[PDB]
């Protein structure tokens, strides 16, 4: 069907409302290139990280 | 405990045997109570569980 | 650079072989190894592992053995004294995808597959790791480019791997029919891979538990033996001349 | 009295020596439970070789097979996983237990006379043990073996002139590989009877005067026999150790090392992160610590010259930091700092670390230089202080 | 009496000795079943490993031989004789008293085909290997302490208490054997 | 006459011993 | 060298005597005694390493902020 990993980790996000928006944030800054040099790494993990401990303690029981 | 001094501790001979017998029986009682334990907790788990066991094509 | 470096920590997820008194989940380790000799095996050796490991873990003997007479696997020299092949038997080890490491970079684009046999105590946090891993595959962030050849992982160190995603829906089926989800295959896998790296868990925790219990009672009747041995002379009375 | 007859079989010509140095020393009555860290390491020791002597039964010195053949030793021969994690943890217990032991000397002024040899013995001892266990974790061939064999022969690249001759006398080759594997496997099964050897001559040189106490005061007239009463509470130790060690090896077998070691040896490529294990971490901070090879490798041997010249600084008279403020702060302080050292050996070598690790090793040193000045100024505390 | 660490028993109690020793047994029952783990893991350390046990069975095929001769084929460490044996050698083989046999055994309990003999060549004495075509019975020498075997592989002089053991054999045609 | 009843007692302590070490049950 | 004592030393069998409930016996008052007399010496031993701890995270946090862009 579908995969609950996915899922949980769409329905985890209001959980993730303030590293998500500084990613965006970050994101709408760098849009101008300057040789290539500049990304948004950190604000990407602190992202998953907050989604990953979310999700992690909900996936396993919806497994079997 | 008087009583069983009088018959277990008069002699070494017979409390060593009495160490040996109770190493034994002692050490058995506990190996039962824990695989009891663990198969308590560990419910549905086993191999001999596998619902699909010898039907391998 | 300073972050992707490293990659991004793996979550802690509660497997089921987890706790003290915990064992391994066997039906999970059989849909496990389904997983691997469908999807991994034809990357990934596993030269530790025997098909008689299997047996009273996760296969019949009988199971275990036909799973065997399916592969072709050398022998010999015969009395003329060539090379020749057999069907494979409880005793022979897991087939090796490649001939040799070489073979596997140049299978790879350059990159070699290590063996699976331990990789879950051969990473930090290993099972939740490769869990991560197997199901971390998506976009990277703004910025970011790989290149060709390399796929985005966050969980592996620098970012870039030479796995692509493998742990695609219904990607296996399973003979109990679990729905074959990423996330159910790749717990299955990961529980088989722990199984593989520590096969005599099961074993090690309940020695562990019986034996630290009677250790404990142990420490009791010792700290009597002694308290009982000192007690003629932490409980003395003794006079002395001196004052001060 | 005339001796015609038999008495105790304990004062007969066959068990007389035992009987005097193992049941009828005398002790002082008032040890504690950190006196018998000794009995401890002793027990660890005997362990060690006979789980060695068992293991070595089925482990194959060759880079071709060693990997292999532990895990050989974990899957197949039975008991084999019992054996490997008791070694392997065993060796922890070891350092562990010589290190709470080493502590307890410092921290009651065991050291000073008339007990200055069995100090440097102890001191030798602790060479023996570090050069045993880290030429035992090179023999499983992972990762962590190879590098870690490969930096630790490289030190003797810092002497100028014959410095190269000998880094490639102690591989036997031109790189680690083979030979240095099985010399190292040699090594390894005869050091532990040196060991053996050395802690005898310790425990000698110990009766000659008797152990110190926590009081540091004369013990003569309070002594007692060792058997019965420090028996029992030596064995109240050895169970409470045996709980611990029972724990690290049924339920936490690899918390106490790295996974890289679970890789098999590739010399191409150096892992990540490369550090032995944490028995020598503070000794790696303190090479790391300076930006020099031959800085490093002589503030490795200063660390050794300091604490074989401990018992020999002119000190003050009393022993116990129970009577010593000043004295027991710098130890507490010295506890510290050598924790600090630990964990900094197991970070990156970057920024703030190198700062923090370059500090830690001057306070390490600080120690054993400000004692001789406490010792001397102490002297004149009986004049200072007047009922 | 000084009371910090321990209480006394109101005076003229009576001994609690007898608890003492039932209260310490519990404990040695613990360190008696401590040190026969330890030592009971470390002699079945020494015990044949699982890769080893793993490899205690399987079947072998082979064909024919000239009369007269003898060949040594193997299997998991125990080689096997294979003769075929002319019709003197039979009759040689048959014409001696059971009674005087160290182990009493007859031709025909041995042999299948009376053409063919098949038994493990490794002597019963010590695990040597016999001799073919040695020996004062026109069967096997043993060369490490002397065991001698006749055509039917029986032992008639020497230290080695038992006949050479005979395997599991057949005939699936005229030349093909399987053990 | 005390002797032979020690003999006695340490011979049923050693058979004791000995099928606690080895456990032949299952030869039995 | 024996040295020469004059003292009279009273004892009792250990087996007229409790054994064990002197380990909970004014608990408290072992509990106040050990804080009191020690806490310069575990202050000695924590705050350093703490201290030291937290400075470092600081320090990394600070550092892998400062880099972001
Ligand atoms: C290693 C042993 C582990 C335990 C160490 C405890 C220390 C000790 O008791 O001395 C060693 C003790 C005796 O050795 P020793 O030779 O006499 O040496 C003494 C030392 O010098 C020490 O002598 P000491 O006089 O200097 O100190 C004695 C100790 C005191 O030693 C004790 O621990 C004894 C007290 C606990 C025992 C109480 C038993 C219960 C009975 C209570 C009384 C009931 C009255 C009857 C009522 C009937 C109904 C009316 O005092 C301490 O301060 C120890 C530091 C710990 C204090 C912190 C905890 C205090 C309690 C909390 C505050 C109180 C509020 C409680 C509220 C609830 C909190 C949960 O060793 C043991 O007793 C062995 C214990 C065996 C335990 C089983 C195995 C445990 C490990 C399992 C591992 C599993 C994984
Ligand atoms: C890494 C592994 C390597 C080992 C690291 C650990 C090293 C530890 C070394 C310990 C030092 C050994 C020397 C012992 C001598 C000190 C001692 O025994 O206790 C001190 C004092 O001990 C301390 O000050 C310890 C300070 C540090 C303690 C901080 C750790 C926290 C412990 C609290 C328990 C856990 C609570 C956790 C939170 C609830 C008092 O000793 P005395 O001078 O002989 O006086 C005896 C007392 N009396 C007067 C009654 C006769
Ligand atoms: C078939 C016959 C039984 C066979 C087993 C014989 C051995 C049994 C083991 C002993 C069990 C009894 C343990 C003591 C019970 C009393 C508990 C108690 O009150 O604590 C005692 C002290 O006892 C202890 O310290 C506990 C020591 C127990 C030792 C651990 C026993 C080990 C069990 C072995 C079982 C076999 C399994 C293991 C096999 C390998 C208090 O001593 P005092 O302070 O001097 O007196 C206090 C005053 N008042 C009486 C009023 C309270
Ligand atoms: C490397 C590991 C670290 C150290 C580990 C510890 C080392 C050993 C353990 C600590 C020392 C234990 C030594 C135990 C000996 C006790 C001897 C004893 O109790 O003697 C009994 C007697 O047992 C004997 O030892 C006698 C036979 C000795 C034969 C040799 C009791 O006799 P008694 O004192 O009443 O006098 C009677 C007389 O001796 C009888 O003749
Ligand atoms: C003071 C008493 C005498 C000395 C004993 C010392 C005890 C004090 C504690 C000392 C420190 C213990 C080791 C510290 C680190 C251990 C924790 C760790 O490293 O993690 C491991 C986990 O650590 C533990 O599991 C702790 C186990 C403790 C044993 C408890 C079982 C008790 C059994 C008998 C009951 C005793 C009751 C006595 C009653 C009288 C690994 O976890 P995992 O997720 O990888 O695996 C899951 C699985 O559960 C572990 O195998
Ligand atoms: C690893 C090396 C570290 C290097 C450190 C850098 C240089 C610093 C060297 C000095 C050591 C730092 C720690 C010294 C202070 C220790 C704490 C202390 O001593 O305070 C005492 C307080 O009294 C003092 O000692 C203060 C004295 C100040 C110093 C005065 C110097 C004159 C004396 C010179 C004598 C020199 C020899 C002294 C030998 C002891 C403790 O009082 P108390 O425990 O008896 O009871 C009070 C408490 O509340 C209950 O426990
Ligand atoms: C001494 C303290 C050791 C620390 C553990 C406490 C004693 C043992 C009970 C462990 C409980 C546990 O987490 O797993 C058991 C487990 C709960 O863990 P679960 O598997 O996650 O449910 O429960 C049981 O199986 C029954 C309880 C164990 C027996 C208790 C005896 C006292
Ligand atoms: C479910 C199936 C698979 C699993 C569970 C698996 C598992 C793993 C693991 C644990 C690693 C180690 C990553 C690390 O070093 O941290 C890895 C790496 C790798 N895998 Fe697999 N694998 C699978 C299938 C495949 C397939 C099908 C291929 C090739 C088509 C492949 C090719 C590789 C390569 C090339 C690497 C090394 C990548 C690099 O170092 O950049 N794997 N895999
Ligand atoms: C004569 C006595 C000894 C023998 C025969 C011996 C033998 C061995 C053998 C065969 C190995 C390789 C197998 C393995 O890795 O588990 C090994 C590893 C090791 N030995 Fe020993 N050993 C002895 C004493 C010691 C002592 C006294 C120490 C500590 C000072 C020690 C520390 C180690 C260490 C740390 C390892 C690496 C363990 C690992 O990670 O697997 N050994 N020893
Ligand atoms: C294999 C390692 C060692 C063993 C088996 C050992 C054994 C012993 C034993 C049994 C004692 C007497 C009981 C005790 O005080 O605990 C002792 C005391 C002592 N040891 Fe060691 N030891 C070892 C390592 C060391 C080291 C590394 C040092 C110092 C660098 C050292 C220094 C001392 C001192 C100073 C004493 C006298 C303690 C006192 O009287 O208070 N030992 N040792
Ligand atoms: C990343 O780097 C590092 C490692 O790596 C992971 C390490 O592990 C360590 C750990 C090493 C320490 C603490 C010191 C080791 C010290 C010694 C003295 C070992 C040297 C001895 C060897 C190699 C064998 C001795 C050889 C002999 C006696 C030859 C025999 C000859 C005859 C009998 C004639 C450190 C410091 C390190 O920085
Ligand atoms: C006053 O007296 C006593 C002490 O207080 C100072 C003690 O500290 C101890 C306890 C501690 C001891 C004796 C530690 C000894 C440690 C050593 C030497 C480490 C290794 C031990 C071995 C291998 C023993 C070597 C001895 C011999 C004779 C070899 C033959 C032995 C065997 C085959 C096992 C005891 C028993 C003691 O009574
Ligand atoms: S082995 Fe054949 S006679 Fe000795």
């Amino acid at each position: 069907v579908v995969d609950p990993k996915k899922y949980l980790e769409e329905s985890c996000k209001p959980k993730c409302v303030k590293p998500l928006l500084e990613y965006q944030a970050c994101v709408k800054r760098i849009q101008g290139d300057d040789s290539g040099h500049k990304h948004c790494t950190g604000q990407y993990f602190d992202y998953w990280q907050c989604i990953d401990k979310c999700v992690a303690p909900k996936l396993f029981a919806k497994l079997k | 405990f008087e009583g069983f001094y009088k018959l277990i501790m008069r002699r070494n001979s017979v409390y060593v045997t009495f160490i040996i017998a109770g190493a034994f029986f002692g050490e058995r009682a506990v190996d039962y109570g824990v695989h009891k334990l663990w198969e308590r907790n560990n419910v549905g788990k086993r191999y001999e569980d596998i619902s699909v066991l010898g039907q391998r094509p | 650079a300073d972050e992707a470096e490293h990659g991004l920590e793996c979550p802690n997820y509660p497997w089921p072989h987890e706790g003290i008194l915990s064992s391994y989940d066997h039906a999970s380790i059989r849909r496990g190894h389904q997983v691997y000799q469908q999807v991994c095996a034809s990357c990934h050796s596993m030269s530790l592992i025997s098909y008689r490991d299997l047996v009273g873990v996760a296969y019949t003997e009988e199971e275990a053995k036909a799973m065997a007479a399916e592969i072709e696997v050398v022998d010999g020299p015969n009395d003329e004294g060539e090379m020749f092949t057999r069907p494979g038997k409880l005793s022979d080890r897991l087939p090796e995808p490649y001939s040799n490491e070489s073979a596997a970079r140049f299978a790879n684009g350059g990159a070699y597959p290590p063996d699976l046999s331990l990789v879950t105590k051969a990473r930090h946090n290993g099972q939740n790791y490769v869990f991560a891993l197997l199901t971390g595959y998506r976009d990277p962030p703004a910025g970011i480019s790989i290149r060709e050849g390399l796929h985005y992982n966050p969980y592996f160190p620098g970012g870039a791997i030479a796995m692509p995603k493998m742990l695609n829906d219904e990607a296996v089926e399973y003979e109990d029919g679990t729905p074959a989800t990423e996330a159910q295959m790749g717990k299955d896998v990961v529980s088989f891979l722990s199984w593989a790296a520590e096969p005599e868990m099961e074993e090690r925790k309940l020695m562990g538990f019986k034996w630290i219990f009677l250790l404990s009672l142990a420490l009791l009747q010792a700290a009597y033996y002694r308290r009982l041995k000192w007690s003629v002379l932490k409980s003395r009375k003794l006079v002395l001349d001196v004052v001060n | 009295t005339i001796r015609n007859q038999r008495f105790s079989l304990l004062k007969q010509p066959i068990s007389s020596t035992l009987n005097q140095h193992l049941v009828d020393y005398p002790t002082p009555s008032n040890l504690s439970y950190w006196w018998g860290f000794g009995s401890l390491a002793g027990i660890c020791l005997v362990i060690q070789i006979v789980t060695g002597v068992f293991l070595a039964m089925h482990y194959t010195p060759h880079v071709d097979l060693a990997f292999n053949s532990v895990e050989h030793i974990m899957r197949d021969v039975e008991g084999g996983w019992l054996l490997r994690y008791m070694h392997a943890n065993g060796a922890s217990m070891f350092f562990i237990v010589v290190y709470l032991h080493i502590f307890r000397g410092l921290y009651y002024a065991s050291y000073s006379s008339p007990r200055e040899f069995v100090w440097c013995l102890g001191v030798v001892i602790f060479l023996l043990m570090i050069v045993t266990a880290f030429i035992g974790y090179v023999l499983p061939w992972g990762q962590m073996s190879f590098w870690g064999a490969t930096v630790i022969t490289s030190l003797a690249s810092a002497i100028p002139v014959v410095g190269d001759t000998i880094v490639t006398w102690l591989w036997g080759g031109f790189s680690v590989d083979n030979a240095t594997l099985n010399r190292f496997f040699s090594l390894h099964y005869l050091l532990p009877f040196i060991l053996v050897g050395a802690s005898l001559l310790h425990l000698a040189a110990l009766h000659q005067y008797g152990s110190n106490n926590p009081l540091g005061v004369h013990s003569e007239m309070d002594k007692i026999a060792f058997y019965p009463y420090f028996y029992v509470k030596d064995l109240v130790g050895w169970v409470a150790f045996a709980i611990f060690f029972s724990i690290w090896i049924f339920y936490a077998p690899n918390v106490l090392g790295h996974p890289d070691n679970y890789i098999p040896a590739n010399p191409m490529s150096t892992p990540p992160h490369i550090v032995p294990e944490w028995y020598f971490l503070p000794i790696y901070a303190i090479l790391r610590s300076i930006p020099d090879k031959a800085g490093g490798v002589a503030a490795i041997a200063l660390v050794f010259i300091c604490l074989l010249a401990l018992p020999f600084f002119k000190s003050m008279y009393v022993r116990s930091s129970s009577f010593r403020p000043i004295y027991q702060g710098m130890f507490w302080l010295l506890l510290a700092d050598c924790l600090l050292l630990g964990w900094i050996g197991c970070q990156p070598v970057e920024a703030p670390f190198v700062t923090i690790g370059q500090i830690s090793s001057l306070v390490f040193f600080l120690f054993f230089a400000i004692t001789p000045i406490l010792g001397r100024v102490g002297r004149g505390i009986p004049n200072s202080y007047t009922d | 009496y000084d009371d910090h660490n321990h209480e006394r028993y109101p005076p003229g109690d009576p001994s609690k000795r007898a608890f003492a020793y039932f209260v310490l047994s519990g404990g040695r029952f613990v360190y008696a079943s401590v040190l026969r783990l330890l030592v009971l893991k470390l002699i079945v350390s020494m015990s044949a490993s699982k890769d080893v046990l793993a490899l205690a069975s399987l079947e072998v095929d082979l064909g024919s031989i000239e009369p007269g001769t003898t060949v040594t084929v193997k299997w998991r460490g125990k080689p096997v004789f294979i003769r075929r044996r002319t019709e003197d050698d039979i009759k040689l083989a048959n014409s001696v008293d059971v009674g005087s046999l160290r182990d009493p055994q007859e031709d025909s309990v041995r042999v299948k085909n009376p053409e063919w003999l098949v038994v493990v060549g490794v002597c019963t004495h010590l695990g040597c290997i016999p001799l073919p075509n040695a020996g004062d019975y026109g069967g096997w020498f043993c060369p490490c302490h002397g065991s001698h075997y006749d055509i039917s592989g029986r032992i008639r002089k020497g230290p080695a208490p038992y006949n050479l053991e005979v395997p599991t054999y057949s005939f699936l045609e005229e030349n093909k054997l399987l053990i | 006459t005390i002797d032979i009843q020690a003999a006695a007692g340490w011979g049923i302590a050693a058979a004791a011993g000995a099928i606690w070490v080895v456990q032949p049950f299952g030869w039995i | 060298q024996p040295v020469k004592l004059k003292a009279v030393v009273y004892a009792l069998s250990p087996f007229q005597q409790k054994i064990m409930t002197g380990l909970w016996k004014d608990l408290p008052e072992k509990i106040h005694h050990k804080v009191s007399e020690n806490w310069i010496s575990a202050t000695l031993l924590v705050t350093p390493v703490v201290g030291t701890y937290w400075y470092a995270q600081y320090f990394k946090e600070q550092e892998k902020l400062e880099h972001r862009f």
